[PDB]
């Protein structure tokens, strides 16, 4: 349980940082290619 | 909406990709049968 809690907190610190604004600046300007890349990257991060 | 479309596609094709992985593994291991060690 400690390993689960710690690792999941490390994963969700991604969202917790709130620094997603600089990514979102280009989220206004993504293409379908880029959004597919982000979709894959989310699952890659989960697997990591 | 596009995220949901991707989700639906992968959920639909989960089993087919599982079969394809086994087929590709058999192909790779068949290729590895012609494998020669060198000095």
């Amino acid at each position: 349980l400690f390993a689960l809690r710690y690792n999941i907190l490390t994963l969700m610190r991604m969202l917790s940082l709130k620094s997603l604004k600089k990514q979102m600046k280009k989220v206004k300007k993504m293409t379908v290619k880029d959004m597919v890349t982000a979709f894959f990257s989310s699952y890659w991060s989960i697997f990591m | 909406a596009y995220q949901q479309k991707l989700l639906n596609y992968f959920a639909r094709n989960f089993y087919n990709m599982r079969m394809l992985a086994l087929f590709v593994a058999f192909a790779i291991n068949f290729i590895l049968l012609f494998y020669k060690v060198s000095t």
